[PDB]
């Protein structure tokens, strides 16, 4: 969490994703880590 | 593991750090070694 709100939920689950759930599931005995929130990425907006 | 042309750099980054997010907690793993070399490969050895 970010009680300082200085990252929006974005931003933690980015970094929760790249740099937490890795070495999470890096430990003995931890059979699966469902990440509840997504990596970041560069998202398009077209208009039609 | 093979993906050819890519340099090791790749190959560690996409493909050896997946692998290894499920090598572990593999039964009675002694040790686990990964190597990927400039020939586009990788080896992942799991010790039992």
């Amino acid at each position: 969490n970010s009680p300082n709100n200085q990252y929006s939920e974005v931003d933690l689950s980015d970094y929760l994703v790249r740099n937490v759930v890795e070495e999470l599931k890096r430990v003995e005995g931890v059979g699966k880590v469902q990440s509840f929130g997504a990596e970041k990425a560069m998202r398009i907006w077209v208009d039609p | 593991a093979t993906y050819p042309g890519a340099t090791a750099k790749t190959i560690n980054d996409s493909v050896v750090t997946l692998i290894e997010r499920e090598l572990s907690g593999v039964k009675n793993l002694l040790y686990y070694s990964a190597t990927t070399d400039t020939s586009g490969t990788a080896e992942i050895t799991a010790t039992f």
